């Protein structure tokens, strides 16, 4: 197959989103040949991917599972999900960062560990999607460089893992994957244009225009993480000094809360969760740190609005807890700095999935079923 | 046909669990290295998926039948 | 529908590489022998493409009206779908008149058409490029910089009704951005950033070969990003905008106000003109220099964030201020490289646009590509 | 089909020049005010272009033929 592949993944896309549709409806919507529709449909009907609501066709997802796992700083989160992406079981493990055994192989172990203990819940393995920070060659599944795990350098954690299981491996950058994952499931659903800022151990944001994720130079992902908001600040691992991600990064915000707690005001150790809660209650010291971030992000997200004009702005961060204090700041900024005709109908809202939800690969597998490069393999069983 | 399947998966002293989907023949095994994947394909498997310690052999409709075969052959 | 997006995508192909056979169209465009062969069959029967194995495009009998509204002049011209020029006008526009503006613009177009009523071979659409806040969806120019009279102008709806072809609203800036990429300086590039610095400030961006649009095709109003929280009112209703600080007028107004005070400048004698300021900024004048530097520094900071978003190949400047390039450019680059992801800024170069004074072209080709204009052109 | 098509442009007294390409019917009138937009479109036209002093009726392949039918409605 070659066009039978996209031709197929189109009928599925129509039945996954518009179901229950009729054979006729499908030949009219996909604009493909009538007899060509009955063929594809019948194959899915036989391979148990779609079923007849007895005229009336609607995807079958329960019996098929995929492994969605995201690796973000010394933690690996593994979950089994439906082809609709409904989860079955989720679990968070560890990774230490430094170890006598490479990361490449430690990751494979967890996957084996996960499967063993959940071999009775697992059904038809279709694929595994992995999402992680770092420079990722997505079409080959090779992690080139990666934050947190110093010793990486060209890791074929996609090919070796594909052989060790025999199902496809889809690997995408953490933010990009998440952004579209939100766009199909949650928060920014029904928007062609979307800005999603992510603020955690590393700051960066993703954007969607017309209906496509924005890329640069080569793949050169959007790097608003390195936009000098402070002409001095600290030194950044990039080159400049005072990069957004030196003030807005959760780790900094916590180094700031600390090195500003040593000089009077808490009670329990200092964590992002305890910070937000303090600012939530009414503390002026934590509230000032949160507002401060929103001052900066806001400035940048201001010009990012005159460029894209999204229907939704989303903030992905453990700080979405302090929604009441941070967002208003970003909103003012965008309302005070971007064009009035744009900032009118647009509110800074929260991300629907945590920085830890396995739901980030939810799109990789959907893109696989739609583009056909999977519905064709599964067609065999 | 049934005894070849047991052999390919490593014989009774390796099959720890044996089940079947509507299109696959799921069977847990004590040691994946003792499983002859090449054979599973030659017998009629469209594909062989290894998820942890449970080998998924894709046979199709003829899968819930072969689970019953392999089941009586282990006696 | 799917018919429009599938039809305009086969056309989008046949013109980017001529010739291409019914096989490359089925293949390269992802389409079966039924929905790739028959889609060309109706395009051949409508003469949007040409015969001779190979398929090229037919763009000579098709024309479109393009016009630009400057701070005070209405430029007109008819063009082929290949963007070739057929005829161009030079009519003055002025500010105040008996009739409003919308009616004045119509008469202008109507005039242009009666004279050159023999050049036209077939009208498909009209594409306008003017300054100000625009609705585009309905083509309702809200307010403008030099016609305080204009309040909610249904230019799009009106010009269509008076002819029978679609109207395209865009800024002089966006259009010029595609022009530079088609024969200007960014011809051959896939990622460009073009800043304009005249009576209006703005920037067009090209992402992976495509001209960046906005949400709901609302245009990029990068010129209205606040740079000075205390600056002067802006026609957009906000204040301190980029168009308010870097606008060539404001530069001179700032120089002029500062000259009117206790200050020295090799500009005291010669009256203040856009040329005289640069000419004097180059000779070292602390005033003219620092005004441009600052100007450069104000556009650079913004342009630095856009580098981080699009990591462009080339960055183009289009302004009379490029006469004092050795003061500007080096500053914008210095602002780019000191506040942007190094790897992105350590292989970027500011260069001036190699053109001056546009014309739709981008909105008319894309109108064909989306299949919107194509479907309406398939019956004609 | 053409006697009412000449009235849709105003009439022999208003049509200064009758012409037609392959798919359009580029007719030049003396007064666009008199051009019946409805009747043209309710007779087959998919669009009517009024650029200046010349109308362009979009009928299709029937155009090259219609320009001929209208010229006979004089003699
Ligand atoms: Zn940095
Ligand atoms: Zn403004």
């Amino acid at each position: 197959d070659q066009i039978k592949q996209t031709n197929a993944g189109a009928v599925y896309r129509l039945i996954d989103q518009l179901g229950p549709v009729s054979r006729i409806d499908l030949s009219r919507l996909a604009q493909l040949a009538p007899a060509s529709i009955t063929k594809i449909v019948r194959e899915m009907l036989e391979a148990h991917l779609v079923q007849e609501l007895e005229v009336g066709l609607v995807v079958e997802t329960e019996a098929w599972h995929y492994l969605s796992l995201r690796i973000s700083r010394g933690e690996i989160f593994l979950a089994l999900r439906d082809l609709s992406s409904k989860l079955v079981v989720e679990e968070s493990q560890e990774l230490a960062l430094k170890d006598d055994s490479p990361l490449l192989d430690r990751i494979i172990s967890h996957i084996d560990q996960f499967f063993i203990r959940h071999q009775k819940k697992l059904e038809r393995l279709t694929s595994i999607a992995i999402t992680l920070p770092g420079i990722i060659d997505t079409e080959n599944g090779i992690v080139h460089r990666m934050p947190f795990y110093e010793d990486v350098k060209e890791m074929p954690l996609g090919e070796a893992l594909e052989q060790h299981t025999g199902v496809p491996v889809y690997i995408q950058h953490d933010i990009s994957a998440w952004t579209m994952a939100e766009a199909l499931f949650g928060a920014s659903r029904g928007a062609r244009d979307v800005i999603q800022v992510v603020i955690d151990h590393n700051v960066g944001a993703g954007v969607i225009t017309d209906g496509h994720l924005l890329h640069a130079g080569s793949s050169s992902l959007v790097e608003i993480g390195h936009t000098q908001v402070d002409p001095y600040g600290k030194r950044c691992y990039c080159g400049n000094h005072g990069c957004l991600e030196t003030i807005a990064s959760v780790d900094s915000i916590l180094e700031l809360a600390q090195l500003r707690l040593n000089q009077s005001m808490h009670g329990q150790p200092l964590t992002v969760d305890s910070l937000c809660q303090a600012a939530l209650r009414g503390d002026l010291l934590a509230k000032d740190i949160i507002t401060g971030v929103g001052a900066h992000v806001g400035r940048i997200l201001a010009i990012m609005v005159n460029l894209f004009n999204p229907q939704k702005i989303l903030i992905g961060s453990p700080l979405s807890k302090a929604a009441d204090i941070l967002f208003p700041v970003i909103s003012d900024s965008i309302r005070q700095q971007a064009l009035p005709a744009y900032s009118q109908h647009i509110s800074v809202e929260s991300t629907q999935f945590s920085n830890q939800g396995t739901m980030a690969g939810a799109a990789l597998v959907k893109d696989a079923m739609y583009n056909g490069s999977l519905l064709i393999r599964l067609l065999q069983g | 046909m049934a005894p070849a399947l047991v052999a390919a998966f490593g014989g009774k002293e390796n099959i720890t669990n044996l089940d079947a989907c509507i299109t696959r023949l799921r069977v847990s095994v004590a040691d994946v290295s003792k499983v002859d994947q090449a054979g599973l394909k030659k017998l009629g498997a469209a594909g062989v998926v290894v998820a942890g310690s449970g080998v998924q052999a894709i046979f199709g409709t003829k899968s819930d039948n072969l689970k019953t075969e392999m089941d009586e052959y282990i006696r």
